[PDB]
C-alpha cells in the first residue's frame, strides 16, 4: 500500500487545516514555521493520523 | 567587515565576510593559495544583488595548522606585499 | 525552466498567484512543484533542462584536451555549490603546476552508481564509436585507462 | 617589486610594476576605481530653476563635476570617512553660460577642479539658484565619486623571426606605434606596452613563425584622474586602504 | 539637449572641450585631428563627441514658467 | 544573466547618464457646472464633507485648490482639488489625483478655460527613470531584450585598449536569427569613432564591409573587430578574442515601473462583485 | 484667496481670484492660457 501523490496532497491540506483551527502537533516541531510545514514533517516522521477510504 | 562563521569541522571552515567584495576575496583566496598546509581555498558570490557584499569562504588546511591561522597569515601577507609595494611606489617617484 | 514555460526575456510578462488556504497551498507544494514535472507528459522526455549557455558551457568543460588549474576548478566548485572539501589527484603536471581534466570535474556531478553510453550529436566517425562498442560490449567492465586509450 | 614610469602627464601617469601577481594588480586596480574617495555633489537644494532643464537633470551635472580632494587634511585611507560637508553655491541671471567655476565654494580647498564645464543654459529672465552639498565617498557606490579611470595589461614581447615574409613591416609599424623594438640576427623583439595587433596578412605566422611571451609578474598599469586627487596619491591611497583592510580582518580574525 | 559632462564610459570630462570641437568642426579642420588635439584619444570618450547632438537651444525658445 | 535575449549593462555607465529618461503624465481637471446652478468648486476640500481622502493628501494644494509647481508626489496624491454638489447634504470630494502605482515632481500647471467658459486645470506629472532590472531595449537590427543584471564597473571586463563595455550580449543570438547587419554596424561605428567620420550606412550603396575591415586594420585594431580582454573579477586575459563595438540602442517605453501591478484586496464590479480591470482601477 | 499667475504667452504677472473670476485671461495682451508660477520655497534633490 502507498499513497498517490493525489492522496498525500489531500491529506497534508487536511492537517494544515486541523493544525491552523487547533490541533496541536503529535511531534516537536521547530519554532516559527507554518502549519503546512509542521504537517509536512508529521508526514515524514509517519506519524499522521488521517487515512484514505478505498473503493471496494 | 564582519564574519558570521556557517560551519566549522575538524579541519574546515566556512564563514561569511559582510562588507566586503570581490576585491578583497580573490585577494584572500589567492594569498591563501601561497600557503603550502591549505588544501582547499576558494570563495563565492551566492547572488550579485541580495549577497553582493557578503562573500562565502572555505579554507582547509591538513590539519598541521588551523584555518583562522592560515587565514591569519594570508592576511599578514597581503599587508607585507602591499606595504613594499608602496614604499617601491613612493621610492620610484622621488 | 523557461522552456516548460515557453518563455524568454525581450519584454515577457507572467503572473504570480498566492494561494490563501491551507489546502490549496499544500496541493500545490505536493503536485505543482518545479522539480516534480521535470519530465513532459506529452512525450515522456525532459522539458526542465538546460539551454544554450549551459550545453556551450558543458561542451567547453568536457571537451578534449579541455584542462583547468587549481585556482580555476576550486572557484567552479564554490560557485556551482558542490560539497567538495579536497580536490582528486591531478590528472597531468604542466610547467609544474597541476591541472585536471575537465571531465574529472564533471564526474564529481553523477551519481558513483551510474553507467550509460551512447553517441552524441558530436559524433561525425563512426569507425572511432565501434571500438569503443565493441569493447564495452566485450567485457562489459572495461578497463578505465583502455577506455581512455580509445576515447 | 619595481617601478617604470613609461609617461607621466599631469591628468595621467604610465609604469610598469614587477615583482607582483596577477590577482594583486587586480585588486589594486579595483581599490583604485572603487575604493578611493573623492569629494562630489550628493544633495543639491533648489531655490529656483527657470531653465530648460530639470532639476534632476542640473543635480546629476553638478555630481559629474570634478572637485578637488585635499588628501592632507583628511585620511582619505580610513574605512570610515569623514562627514564633512562642503556647501556650493550659484546665484546667475541669463542670458549666457554656466559654468563650473561660477560655483561659490564654502571651502577652498574643495573647488571644482575644471572651471569650463558647461552646466545649463539661460535665456532672458531666466535664473538659476541653488545650494550644493558634497562629502566625500566611494567609487562603488556611485561613479560620481571615482578618483578616475584605471587599466593595466600584460607586459608581453612578441618575438618574430627574420624568416617570416615582410618582418620588416611589422618592425616599423611597431616603431610607429611608439612601442620598444629590439633587432638581433636572428629575431626582432617588440614590447607590447600599448595595444599592439598583428594585421591580417600576419595571422598565419602566429603558429610557428611569430611568438608572443608574457612576462611573469609584469604589468603596464594606466592611471588617469579628473583632478580630484594627484595621479601619484591614488595608488598610494589605494595601498594604504588595502592595508587598512588588512588590518581590519586582522582584528575580526582575533574577535573570533 | 546639452553635452555630457563626463563620458559614459569611463568618466572623462569632454563637456569642457566640446564647443571648441564643434568650432574647429564647422570651420573646416578634420574632426579626428581635433580630437587628437583636444586628448580625446579612447574612442569612447570619441562616440560621446561625436555622436553628441546639441538641442537645448530649441528648448530655451518655449517658456514654460 | 544575458541568456536568452537579456541583456547586461553597466553600473558606471548608468550612474553617468546613460539611457537616461523622463516619463511626462498630464492630468486634467474641468469646474464642470451642472443644471440650475451648481457647479464645481476649486478649493481644498473640508474635512467634514463626505468622501475625504485624509489629511496629508492635501499637503501640497494651495489656497486655491492647485498644487504647487515642483512638488513631489506619490501614489493617490491630490493635484487639484474639487468639489461637487450632492445628489438627491454636503459636497462630496471629486479631487483629481495621481495613479495608485505612479509618482514623480509636478512640471508644470497650466491655468485656462473651455469653450463653455468653466474653468480649466492642466498638471503635468514628470518622473525620473534611471534603466533598471526588466526594462527593454532594442537594437535598430530587431535584437531586443530586458536588462537581466547591472554590473559595477569594477566586475565588467575590459580590453588592452582600456574600453569597457557598456552593455553586454549573449553569442548565442546573433546567429540563429542570421543578424549579420548588426556585427557590420559594430565595425562601422568603432571605425567611425577612431577616425572621427561618420560610416554612411545607406541600402544597397553603403560603405562596403570589407573596406570597413581595411580601416579598422589600418586603425591599429584587428580586422575582426575582436579585442584582448581581461577578466573583471578574476583579472586574468580571457582566453578568446572578445568582439567588442560600438551599437545604436534604443530604449523602449516598455519599462517596469509601468508595468508592475501588484493587487491583494481592493474595488470589484457592481454586477459581478468580481475584481476590476486594469492597474490604474 | 486671491493669487498671483503668469501668463503663458507675454509672460507678465497676471493676479486674480479662481473662485469668482468671471473669465480667465490676461488683462495685458488677452491671453487666456496662464501659468501657475513655481513656489520660492527650497526643495531638495538628490544628485542621482
Ligand atoms: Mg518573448
Ligand atoms: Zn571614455
Ligand atoms: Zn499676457
Amino acid at each position: 500500500f502507498r499513497y498517490t501523490r493525489f492522496e498525500k496532497a489531500r491529506i497534508i491540506g487536511a492537517r494544515a487545516l486541523q493544525i491552523a483551527m487547533g490541533a496541536p502537533v503529535l511531534i516537536d516541531v521547530p519554532e516559527g514555521i507554518t502549519p503546512l510545514q509542521a504537517a509536512l514533517l508529521e508526514f515524514e516522521k509517519g506519524v499522521i493520523p488521517i487515512t484514505v477510504i478505498r473503493p471496494s | 567587515m564582519r564574519i558570521e562563521v556557517i560551519r566549522r569541522e575538524e579541519n574546515l571552515l566556512e564563514f561569511y565576510l559582510e562588507g566586503e567584495d570581490h576585491t578583497f576575496a580573490n585577494l584572500l583566496t589567492e594569498t591563501l593559495h601561497e600557503n603550502e598546509h591549505v588544501t582547499f581555498a576558494g570563495y563565492t558570490i551566492e547572488h550579485p544583488i541580495t549577497m553582493a557584499r557578503k562573500p562565502r569562504f572555505k579554507v582547509v588546511t591538513d590539519g598541521k595548522i588551523t584555518p583562522e591561522k592560515a587565514l591569519e597569515e594570508a592576511a599578514q601577507k597581503i599587508f607585507d606585499r602591499a606595504r613594499e609595494v608602496l614604499e617601491a611606489w613612493k621610492a620610484a617617484i622621488e | 525552466v523557461c522552456p516548460p514555460y515557453n518563455a524568454d526575456f525581450d519584454g515577457d510578462e507572467m503572473n504570480l498567484h498566492v494561494p490563501q488556504t491551507e489546502e490549496a497551498q499544500a496541493e500545490a507544494k505536493i503536485l505543482m512543484e518545479v522539480q516534480n514535472h521535470i519530465i513532459s507528459p506529452r512525450y515522456g522526455g525532459p522539458l526542465i533542462a538546460g539551454i544554450q549557455d549551459h550545453i556551450s558551457g558543458g561542451y567547453l568543460l568536457t571537451r578534449e584536451g579541455a584542462y583547468f588549474t587549481r585556482y580555476e576548478v576550486e572557484q567552479m566548485l564554490m560557485f556551482a555549490g558542490m560539497d567538495v572539501n579536497e580536490l582528486p589527484e591531478p590528472d597531468k603536471y604542466e610547467n609544474g603546476e597541476p591541472l585536471w581534466s575537465g571531465k574529472t570535474i564533471f564526474s564529481l556531478l553523477l551519481p558513483d552508481d551510474l553507467t550509460i553510453w551512447y553517441r552524441n550529436k558530436l559524433c561525425d566517425e563512426p569507425e572511432r564509436c565501434e571500438a569503443l562498442e565493441k569493447l564495452i560490449e566485450e567485457k562489459l567492465i572495461p578497463d578505465p585507462e583502455e577506455v581512455r586509450k580509445l576515447a | 617589486v619595481e617601478f617604470k614610469i613609461l609617461e607621466k602627464r599631469p591628468d595621467s601617469i604610465k609604469f610598469i610594476v614587477s615583482g607582483v601577481d596577477v590577482p594583486f594588480a587586480n585588486a589594486l586596480r579595483r581599490t583604485i576605481l572603487s575604493e578611493v574617495p573623492t569629494f562630489a555633489v550628493d544633495e543639491v537644494e533648489f531655490l529656483e530653476n527657470d531653465s530648460a532643464l530639470f532639476d534632476e537633470i542640473i543635480a546629476h551635472r553638478l555630481a559629474m563635476i570634478p572637485l578637488t580632494t585635499p588628501h592632507e587634511r583628511f585620511s582619505l585611507d580610513a574605512l570610515e570617512l569623514d562627514d564633512y560637508t562642503v556647501t556650493l553655491s550659484l546665484e546667475a541671471e541669463g542670458p549666457g553660460m554656466v559654468y563650473s567655476g561660477d560655483l561659490k565654494s564654502s571651502d577652498g580647498d574643495v573647488k571644482p577642479a575644471n572651471p569650463n564645464i558647461p552646466i545649463v543654459k539661460l535665456a532672458e529672465g531666466q535664473r538659476l539658484t541653488f545650494n550644493a552639498y558634497a562629502r566625500l565617498g566611494r567609487g562603488k557606490d556611485h561613479a560620481k565619486w571615482q578618483p578616475g579611470f584605471v587599466y593595466y595589461k600584460y607586459l608581453t614581447k612578441i618575438h618574430v623571426s627574420k624568416d617570416v615574409p615582410d618582418w620588416e613591416e611589422l618592425k616599423e609599424l611597431a616603431e610607429r606605434r611608439g612601442l620598444p623594438v629590439e633587432e638581433s640576427d636572428e629575431e626582432i623583439v617588440i614590447t607590447t606596452i600599448k595595444a599592439f595587433y598583428l594585421p591580417r596578412k600576419f595571422e598565419e605566422h602566429m603558429g610557428k613563425g611569430i611568438r608572443e611571451e608574457i612576462v611573469p609578474g609584469s604589468f603596464v598599469f594606466t592611471v588617469e584622474t579628473n583632478g580630484e586627487l594627484p595621479v601619484e596619491e591614488i595608488v598610494s591611497i589605494a595601498l594604504k586602504i588595502l592595508m587598512r583592510k588588512s588590518d581590519r580582518f586582522i582584528n575580526e580574525l582575533h574577535k573570533l | 539637449m546639452i553635452v555630457p559632462v563626463r563620458c559614459f564610459t569611463c568618466g572623462k570630462v569632454l563637456a569642457d572641450k566640446y564647443y571648441e570641437f564643434k568650432k574647429r568642426v564647422e570651420a573646416g579642420e578634420d574632426p579626428g585631428k581635433v580630437l587628437d588635439d583636444l586628448g580625446v584619444e579612447r574612442y569612447c570618450c570619441r562616440r560621446t563627441l561625436l555622436s553628441h547632438v546639441e538641442l537645448i537651444d530649441q528648448v530655451m525658445v518655449y517658456k514654460v514658467y | 544573466y544575458n541568456m536568452e535575449d537579456a541583456v547586461i549593462i553597466n553600473k558606471a555607465s548608468i550612474e553617468r547618464g546613460l539611457a537616461r529618461s523622463t516619463f511626462f503624465r498630464t492630468y486634467e481637471a474641468e469646474e464642470k457646472r451642472y443644471l440650475g446652478g451648481q457647479k464645481d468648486n476649486f478649493e481644498v476640500p473640508s474635512p467634514n464633507i463626505q468622501g475625504y481622502l485624509g489629511e496629508k493628501y492635501y499637503r501640497h494644494l494651495d489656497e486655491d485648490g492647485l498644487i504647487f509647481p515642483e512638488s513631489k508626489v506619490e501614489g493617490k496624491d491630490v493635484l487639484v482639488g474639487r468639489t461637487s454638489p450632492p445628489r438627491f447634504q454636503g459636497r462630496r470630494e471629486t479631487s483629481v489625483t495621481v495613479r495608485p502605482s505612479e509618482k514623480g515632481v509636478v512640471d508644470k500647471v497650466i491655468v485656462t478655460e473651455t469653450g463653455d467658459g468653466t474653468k480649466l486645470v492642466k498638471v503635468t506629472v514628470r518622473d525620473l527613470r534611471i534603466p533598471e532590472l526588466g526594462d527593454k531595449f532594442a537594437s535598430r537590427h530587431g535584437q531586443k531584450g530586458v536588462i537581466g543584471l547591472i554590473v559595477p564597473q569594477e566586475d565588467m571586463p575590459w580590453t588592452e585598449s582600456g574600453i569597457v563595455p557598456d552593455l553586454i550580449v549573449n553569442p548565442h543570438g546573433i546567429p540563429s536569427r542570421m543578424t549579420v547587419g548588426q556585427l557590420i554596424e559594430a565595425i562601422g561605428g568603432k571605425v567611425a569613432s577612431l577616425t572621427g567620420r561618420r560610416v554612411d550606412g545607406t541600402a544597397f550603396i553603403g560603405e562596403p564591409e570589407e573596406k570597413l575591415r581595411k580601416e579598422l586594420e589600418e586603425l591599429g585594431f584587428k580586422h575582426s573587430g575582436r579585442e584582448i580582454m581581461y577578466d573583471g573579477i578574476t583579472g586574468r586575459r580571457l582566453e578568446a578574442d572578445i568582439f567588442i563595438g560600438v551599437i545604436y540602442y534604443q530604449r523602449l517605453h516598455h519599462m517596469v515601473a509601468d508595468k508592475m501591478h501588484a493587487r491583494s484586496r481592493g474595488p470589484v464590479q457592481v454586477l459581478t462583485k468580481q475584481p476590476t480591470e486594469g492597474r490604474a482601477r | 484667496a486671491t493669487a498671483v499667475y503668469r501668463c503663458a504667452k507675454c509672460g507678465k504677472e497676471v493676479e486674480l481670484d479662481l473662485a469668482t473670476a468671471r473669465e480667465v485671461r490676461c488683462p495685458y495682451c488677452g491671453s487666456k492660457i496662464l501659468y501657475k508660477p513655481r513656489p520660492r520655497v527650497a526643495r531638495r534633490v538628490k544628485a542621482i
